């Protein structure tokens, strides 16, 4: 829609937890302001949730919640989402 | 609420979350159309 793009720092993280565990914790990430569930799929009990914060230091802080959560058995966050310039990979 | 991007981001996020986390292929398959 016309010109309108501007962001600070945010990426998509794939939280891996028991099939019904993620529904409890994963759905919670969508309730938070910074963290937000982008893609909700039950392929193996893992959902995609993006989180934004002042900088990476605060962004990684959120992972401590999903990683420390027992329901979460694994965590694969690989996706940079920010409007400003290009110089990385998918 | 102010939600205006999860639709465009989910398109690219799934591309890096599906081919990496073996997630589903929402925009990584339907390609029979070009233009």
């Amino acid at each position: 829609g016309s010109h309108m793009h501007t962001n600070w720092q945010v990426c998509s993280l794939v939280v891996q937890a028991k099939s019904e565990r993620i529904s409890d914790i994963s759905t919670q990430l969508n309730a938070f302001p910074g963290c937000e569930v982008a893609v909700s799929d039950a392929p193996s009990g893992q959902l995609i949730v993006v989180v934004e914060a002042e900088d990476s230091e605060t962004l990684i802080q959120t992972i401590e919640s999903v990683r420390n959560v027992e329901g979460v058995l694994a965590v694969s966050l690989v996706y940079h989402q920010q409007e400003e310039q290009g110089e990385e990979t998918p | 609420m102010k939600l205006s991007r999860r639709s465009f981001m989910k398109a690219n996020a799934v591309a890096a979350a599906a081919a990496a986390a073996g997630l589903s292929v929402p925009g990584v398959a339907r390609a029979v159309v070009g233009q």
